[PDB]
């Protein structure tokens, strides 16, 4: 996954709900939270449904 | 009795809610001292009215009339039961 | 958090913001105002 935190030209993400989106949302690991910060706020939508 | 809270509209401590104008009271306003002034009087058991101070200072003396301004003003002279803002503990104040 | 001289209000007060600290409520609130509702990742 570090390969994918540091960048931004590559667009990712998870489930609009579920398991994966709340592990990414909690994490105190801080490449996790790196990417939970980016995916929060990435526009248009990084989500699916 | 309904204790009396001073504090100042500064994000993100204390701010209108863009709907405020469909709301009354407390729920007007949002922010970090909004949750926090919840959880004291919780934790304490009082009920009470967010009032923002009328002057928008913190609180300072003047150096001429010696009166002290802003929320340390409205607690110093009576008019407010506590302040709950982004208030830094300085001597001066501690003094008064 | 101030109060007026001598307030009784002000020991409870006190006590409240100290449990707050070590509960970690202080710390969420700031994560919440400042990071959670944060625009820049
Ligand atoms: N830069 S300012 O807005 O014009 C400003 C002017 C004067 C006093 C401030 C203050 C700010 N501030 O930065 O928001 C925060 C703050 N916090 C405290 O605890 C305190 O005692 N005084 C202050």
């Amino acid at each position: 996954a570090e390969d994918l935190a540091k960048q931004t030209e590559i667009a990712y993400g998870t489930l609009d709900s579920g398991s994966t989106k709340e592990f990414f949302r909690r994490s105190k690991i801080a490449v996790y939270e790196k990417m939970w910060t980016y995916m929060r706020s990435a526009e248009p939508s990084v989500f699916t449904r | 009795r309904t204790v009396v809270v001073t504090t100042i509209m500064e994000s993100p401590y204390v701010m209108y809610k863009k709907n405020h104008e469909m709301f009354e009271g407390n729920d007007k306003y949002e922010g970090y001292c909004v949750d926090l002034a919840s959880e004291i009087a919780k934790h304490i058991g009082i009920k009470y009215k967010i009032a923002i101070v009328p002057d928008g200072k913190y609180g300072a003396r003047d150096a001429d009339t010696k009166i002290w301004n802003g929320m340390v003003g409205e607690l110093v002279y009576g008019k407010a039961e506590i302040a709950i803002a982004p208030l830094t503990i300085t001597l001066v104040r501690e003094e008064v | 958090v101030a109060t007026p001289k001598g307030s009784s209000l002000r020991t409870p007060v006190n006590l409240a913001v100290l449990k707050l600290s070590e509960a970690g409520v202080l710390d969420k609130l700031k994560n919440k105002w400042w990071y959670d509702k944060g625009e820049c990742g």
